[PDB]
């Protein structure tokens, strides 16, 4: 058979729903939503970390000449003095007031603990769900796992059940993040080949490791010191400390809907929101001819006690007669209410106490015990206790916490005067043509 | 040491300290609504949720 | 659970009680005043005979 139904997004919460068919008996169908598994698309933008600069050993040319070549090597730079004397340990190696020049070069590479400290910048999109589910029809329970795309089927014993698409897209993720560390960060990085020093992102590499490296953090050359050969430069900070200060903090603890992100997928998981549509095609088999299943007579429905709240905090009692033995599901075919066991073994005569939370006080609803139902009204209480995190609100609110006596006030409180005023109106009519008449 | 408040919503809300896994935590209504046939001042319940 | 209740000052005399919750049998509580004990505050002024 072939059925449809719509489910909110929400984990390890059960729905129990039925199947109707003449001449079978309605299964119970219960439908739990084991995991979620939000993974977007990625693209690997460019990756950054500490680095560290390079001051190789200077070019001096004794009583000669030089220039300021050019070179590959990232925030490569060149300078050249002349008429200097340097000196060192074993006494001064050259001096030609004018005719010795000195020139100095420096560039940068990731640091070798990069490997293991980097972040790397990642663009984000399209943003698509894999959703894994518990369905149980019958006493036959299948693990399922699919996306949520209407048009492919997640294959579980081969039986094909569509869902979605998702009534609302929700996503953390912005298009641009950063990741570091096994930890994401929201962040508007700056394109690959733009760079600003003292700012983010000012080292780049397509790989950890990749020879190709830009950057550009604002190097320039200090001239020559008194007397002692060295090489002063000048650098700004790396933006990567900067930014690690004041990185502001993980998504982790900022997402929506208690979202539970993980980087090596760059997914979010058990995170909650919106409604899914369902399409379920299930074989014949399953299903059981009305003959085969027991009949039942004269049910009442009784509340033994009932306190609304956020748990099973509902009770209820039935009393039934039957001319036949096995099991029957039982339903709330009101939303507002839901029960908490699915069936239950059967008797002639006998009575059973059942479990359910509502979303209203109001417990006015009808239950159906094999393919017959009764009604059920009374009055539940709220609770003492007001804070607690298990499942609650597995019914969204309708409007229907208005209680009977406030329906009662509200309907008697409406005046009706203006039947008075057309009778009024009608009378004055009469009146006024009686004096016509003079 | 120092005590804090946090407000909760009916939806849910999570709780974090130390460096153990958090716990959720939400709340439900439990102001004093329904009458029992008398005369109650009801809307004081309604007052306490929505207040519009 | 909790509850609150008012009691007559008495020694030896059992007042029964009910906590009533939806889906739980209300527990039936039994209050007796064993004894009862005043004790002021005593300051020692002189002694004399
Ligand atoms: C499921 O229930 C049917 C009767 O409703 C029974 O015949 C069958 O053996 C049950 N299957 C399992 C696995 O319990």
């Amino acid at each position: 058979f072939e059925h449809a139904t719509t489910v909110p997004n929400v984990p390890g919460i059960p729905y129990k729903a039925l199947v109707e068919r003449a001449g079978y008996a309605p299964l119970n169908l219960e439908i739990t939503v084991v995991s979620s598994e939000l993974t977007p698309s990625t693209n690997k933008e460019y990756v950054t970390c500490k680095f560290h600069t390079v001051v190789p050993s200077p070019q001096v040319k004794c009583c000669g000449s030089l220039e300021c070549k050019a070179s590959s090597k990232a925030d490569y730079t060149c300078r050249v003095f002349g008429g200097v004397y340097p000196f060192m340990w074993g006494g001064a190696q050259c001096f030609c007031d004018s005719e010795n020049t000195q020139l100095s070069e420096a560039y940068v590479e990731f640091a070798p603990d990069c490997t293991i400290d980097h972040a790397v910048a990642l663009k984000v999109h399209t943003a698509a769900l894999k959703v894994g589910l518990r369905i149980v029809y019958g006493n036959t329970t299948a693990r399922l796992d699919t996306f949520v795309n209407g048009v492919t089927p997640g294959s579980s014993r081969d039986l094909k059940v569509i869902a979605g698409p998702i009534s609302a897209a929700f996503s953390p993720f912005d298009h641009k993040v950063v990741i570091r560390k096994g930890l994401v960060y929201n962040y508007d990085f700056p394109e690959y080949g733009a760079m600003n020093p003292g700012a983010f992102g000012d080292i780049q590499a397509s790989s950890l490791d990749a020879t190709d490296i830009v950057a550009r953090t604002d190097i320039r050359l200090l001239k020559p010191s008194v007397k002692n050969i060295h090489v002063p430069y000048t650098q700004a900070v790396s933006g990567y400390e900067m930014w690690k200060n004041n990185s502001g903090r993980p998504l982790q603890e900022t997402a929506p809907f208690g979202c539970k992100i993980e980087v090596e997928p760059l997914r979010a998981t058990n995170c909650a929101y919106g409604h899914i549509p369902i399409s379920i095609d299930i074989p014949d088999a399953a299903f059981v001819r009305s003959s085969e299943s027991p009949t039942i007579l004269e049910v009442s429905c009784t509340v033994a006690d009932c306190i609304y709240s956020a748990d099973f905090g509902g009770s209820l009692t039935l009393q039934y007669k039957a001319n036949r033995e096995g099991h029957c599901p039982v339903h709330s075919h009101s939303t507002t209410a839901v029960l908490k066991e699915a069936t239950t073994h059967v008797t002639a005569t006998g009575s059973i106490t059942l479990h359910f939370s509502t979303s209203s006080p109001q417990a006015n609803f009808i239950v159906s015990l094999c393919g017959k139902k009764t009604t059920c009204n009374a009055e539940c209480k709220p609770p003492a206790d007001h804070i607690i995190g298990e499942p609650h609100k597995v019914d969204q609110e309708f409007q229907a916490a208005v209680s009977k006596t406030s329906w009662n006030w509200l309907l008697a409180l409406f005046g009706g005067a203006s039947s008075l005023i057309v009778v009024g109106l009608i009378v004055l009519v009469c009146s006024s043509m009686l004096i016509n008449t003079r | 040491t120092t005590s804090r408040n946090f407000s909760v919503g009916r939806e849910g809300l999570e709780y974090v300290w130390g460096n153990h896994e958090p716990v959720r935590v939400w709340a439900q209504e439990s102001a004093p609504g329904d009458p029992h046939g008398w005369p109650h001042e009801i809307i004081i319940h309604y007052y306490h949720r929505h207040p519009v």
